[PDB]
RNA sequence: CCUUGAUGUGUAGGAUAGGUGGGAGGCUUUGAAGUGUGGACGCCAGUCUGCAUGGAGCCGACCUUGAAAUACCACCCUUUAAUGUUUGAUGUUCUAACGUUGACCCGUAAUCCGGGUUGCGGACAGUGUCUGGUGGGUAGUUUGACUGGGGCGGUCUCCUCCUAAAGAGUAACGGAGGAGCACGAAGGUUGGCUAAUCCUGGUCGGACAUCAGGAGGUUAGUGCAAUGGCAUAAGCCAGCUUGACUGCGAGCGUGACGGCGCGAGCAGGUGCGAAAGCAGGUCAUAGUGAUCCGGUGGUUCUGAAUGGAAGGGCCAUCGCUCAACGGAUAAAAGGUACUCCGGGGAUAACAGGCUGAUACCGCCCAAGAGUUCAUAUCGACGGCGGUGUUUGGCACCUCGAUGUCGGCUCAUCACAUCCUGGGGCUGAAGUAGGUCCCAAGGGUAUGGCUGUUCGCCAUUUAAAGUGGUACGCGAGCUGGGUUUAG
RNA sequence: UUAUUAAAAACACAGCACUGUGCAAACACGAAAGUGGACGUAUACGGUGUGACGCCUGCCCGGUGCCGGAAGGUUAAUUGA
């Protein structure tokens, strides 16, 4: 809240129109809809007198008051399980429903927000030292460089895509073998919340690999060279595979024949992306030793592949 | 278009006049020329270029 | 762009010229139209039906080949069709309760921002005003008030 | 509307300053500054005034105001005071018009009507003529021609080059474009002059600044798109200039014609140069509109008895996005699967015969991959052929009728063969296989889904063949899809 | 309900809502008389929308239609300086 009173005169080229517009002009910090709500809570007084039709028309010769309040990112505490912490580098497990960088409609509660209560001074750095973006449906392992030098180092080794990444999904369908994707990039056409693939796009390339099947559904170990906005999803679903229980990318549920009732519970349980970075490896900034880390399997996708596993054994075998 | 089209009425007494177009935009001066007139068989003046 | 296009943006220049053909001789003075146009207009509706039709031709070949908009523009506000001119005659009665109720107040605004009112005539003008309003007298002035204002609306000079 | 006297407080400021000119004075003993009431303006802030008291006088730049005067002389604007003139609007009273599907009486043993009394409205309502507005409720029409599609658009006139086949002309949904102006100078005459591009040199100065010297006589320019021309220059500059004139104009060309263009030369008056001569527009080709009917001037041309006048005629003249540009109205947009009538295969769709753009099939050229080894087996860049059952276009039509998709019954033909039969090769040990050749004698499925053709699935066998039959078969059946009318 | 291809999900339906109507009612049939409404009287008649019943019918007057208000601008017939 701050309780600062706004006074203008409306000139004479404002003539014939309605309210909410004729503050917008002389206000350029507060826009038609801002100054909307405060006109219907009987806050602002034209000519001396208060007003309620927002629509009514003003031309000029009027004393426009508005007497009410007008107002980087406050840290929050939140629950972050630490892998490895020291000087120089810091090594974070990101649990589910956690985004890395916040937005417009979340201004605390995040990443950046809690390594800003957990480290106070950690705001000298930009981004407060991250490197690269993740889904916030997505688990996994977060890299964070603690020390100014090791961002110039970190930045560098991935324009020469020197550090390796890791992860593990889980997809639909009876895989037969790996291979290697290549396939440009950019926003989709229509939808603003969608990156599909577009043969004029950012050029990208992702490799895939098996390490075992199931029913219709498999569970792979692949690595990600380019660690953009939803990457991995979209050429894991170009093939037309798409992830278990993706509900933005991943296609439509369909779950097997003959499933049995908890397997589609667990589907419904497992609402989440089927996303996680399990082994990291990084060059240390000042020594030169590579450090090898590993990412217990979350708990649900324990049961995910549990349930698989009977289900597989059962109905084919 | 642009164009004013014009009479010029001879300087005499007489109502023979000729007619053509100037443009008055970039010529607003009223025009001093003379041309042949048959009814006074000789040549007088023409004026008012409009 | 397109010969066509052309055809329909003159043809409907062809009927705003019949429009004014079809306006009032005492109404047709307050557009600013040309003397050249204006002699051409009085013509217009007393020749013969064939005649309207060639006048009509007339009227068209000298408007396209000039400005049109402050004809247009002008037609509206006496048609009062114009959205500027009904919310103008708006605030015109909107500065009359402004003036007539306190007679004070409201002749600055008129004098700093029109430098051509006579606040001589107009302080007698809500002298008046007062009287008869107080004296619940039928307004036999308060019409006055607005043609003053109303005339000096337009450059009146 | 006619005088009658005041009447105009943003501000500093003696203080209730109206704009346009004269203005340092008019007025007054035909009796004054300044004191009081009466009437009266009146925001009581202030002011005008009959009267006499009074017994001889008032201002103006003054410094300030955007603007300086009750110092005066006028056009006057607004507000408003009091008579007379003219015309409206509102309100009140009454009845005698008019209304009364109020009561009563009579014609009259009558809920029509008329007559009489009274009550209630009342000069209202209502009615008649004209007029303003609304008015697809109703009536008469229009929506031109060229081909396109869910709705809309574009073209119609003129000019340039090619197409155009060496006179002229010559079309297409043939390829490129432009014009509806402009110029009183950018016309005429006279005189004078000749650039692009590049070399060297030269300062701010660069790929132009303007040039000194050079090969080029026009590849530059020619108001604008293109073409043809332009040195006698039509290109460039300067003086004078109006021939961009009046009445003509033999003759020629172009078009069916209206029209359009060239035009020597004659009479008059002109401009240029001394003169010979040139000048009836712009180097030319588009820059436009015939007639009917309108404005102006002239013509005593005519003037429905006489003289005029009105009107009409002739001449010049401005008068079109009449643009649908040879111009049906001065005045007009759409649909009809609710349509009808008279015609058309003069004009679409499906099928049939041209066709192979795209794609399927065969062959050849053979770098390369192939344990050695090209065609044992593939084979990149290309070429030649065939049904042609997809995706298409072309002239031919049955519109005085050519009935579909699919299913049932019925089948027939070709083999580019699904099985059975005979073989070749094999990277064919046997069975089981794969490719190719010959061979059409026979056989070549049952059910759920959807109207299905097709396809998926379930289950058999030797397979559950490919195409023609106008993608067979309604004067054999079916009406499930398509299906007018709800 | 489409006689003579459509019997239905279509029409209608009691109910609900809005609007018009004070009697010489609105409206309709009729150049008009007059008649129906109705020899009824706003718990009545006409028009429109929906269509048992239960829970309900949210926001907006911008354009059109309707009502009221009229301050103002434009505006014919009429009269003739």
């Amino acid at each position: 809240a701050q309780r600062v009173q706004l006074t203008a005169t409306v000139s004479e080229n404002q003539l014939g129109q309605r309210l909410d517009q004729a503050l917008a002009e002389m206000f350029p910090d507060y826009s038609r809809s801002r100054i909307k709500e405060w006109i219907l809570d009987q806050r602002v007084l034209v000519n001396g007198k208060v007003c309620d039709k927002p629509k009514e028309k003003v031309l000029g010769g009027e004393q426009v008051a508005i007497n009410a309040e007008i107002e980087r990112f406050e840290p929050q505490d939140i629950p972050l399980d630490i892998v490895y912490e020291d000087e120089d580098i810091i090594i974070i497990n990101k649990p589910r429903d956690l985004v890395v960088h916040p937005g417009a409609g979340n201004p605390d509660g995040t990443v950046l927000n809690a390594l800003l209560h957990y480290y106070p001074p950690i705001a000298d750095v930009p981004r407060a030292g991250i490197v690269h973006r993740l889904d916030k449906d997505t688990t996994g392992l977060m890299v964070v460089a603690k020390t100014v030098p090791a961002q110039t180092r970190l930045v560098e080794s991935l324009q020469r895509r020197e550090i390796t990444r890791e992860y593990e999904a889980v997809a639909i369908g009876h895989m037969t073998a790996g291979g290697t994707v290549d396939e440009p990039i950019s926003r989709h056409p229509t939808k603003r919340t969608h990156m599909a693939v577009h043969p004029m796009g950012k050029p990208a390339v992702t490799h895939y690999r098996i390490m075992e099947h199931f029913r219709v559904h498999t569970r792979l170990r692949l690595r990600l060279e380019t660690g953009r906005t939803h990457q991995i999803r979209v050429h894991m679903a170009h093939i037309t595979h798409p992830l278990v229980g993706d509900p933005v990318y991943g296609g439509r549920p369909r779950p097997p024949k003959g499933a049995s009732e908890a397997f589609i519970s667990t589907l419904r349980k497992f609402d989440r992306q089927a996303l996680h970075a399990t082994m990291l490896r990084l060059y240390h900034p000042i020594s030169g030793i590579e450090m090898e880390w590993h990412a217990p399997i979350p708990q649900d996708m324990v049961e995910l592949i549990e349930v698989m596993r009977a289900d597989f054994e059962e109905h084919k075998d | 278009g642009i164009r004013e089209k014009i009479k010029l009425v001879s300087s005499a007494g007489t109502g023979h006049f000729y007619t053509t177009t100037k443009n008055k935009r970039t010529k607003p001066e009223k025009l001093e020329l003379k041309k042949f007139d048959p009814v006074v068989r000789q040549h007088v003046i023409y004026k008012e270029a409009k | 762009v397109s010969k066509s296009e052309i055809k329909r943006d003159a043809e409907e220049l062809k009927r705003l010229g019949a429009e004014i053909v079809d306006l009032g001789k005492n109404a047709l003075d307050k557009i600013p139209l040309d003397a050249d146009l204006r002699a051409a207009i009085e013509l217009a509706q007393r020749i013969k039906m064939e005649g309207r039709r060639r006048q009509l031709q007339l009227i068209g070949k000298m408007l396209r080949q000039r400005d049109v908009e402050p004809i247009r523009q002008a037609l509206d506000k006496l048609k009062n069709r114009h959205n500027q001119q009904v919310v103008l005659f708006h605030k015109l009665e909107n500065l009359r309760d402004r003036l007539i109720d306190q007679g004070d107040d409201a002749i600055a605004e008129v004098l700093n921002l029109w430098p051509d009112a006579d606040r001589q005539q107009l302080r007698t003008l809500i002298r008046n005003a007062k009287k008869e309003k107080e004296g619940n007298k039928p307004p036999k002035s308060a019409r006055q008030i607005f043609q003053y204002l109303r005339e000096l609306a337009e450059n009146e000079g």
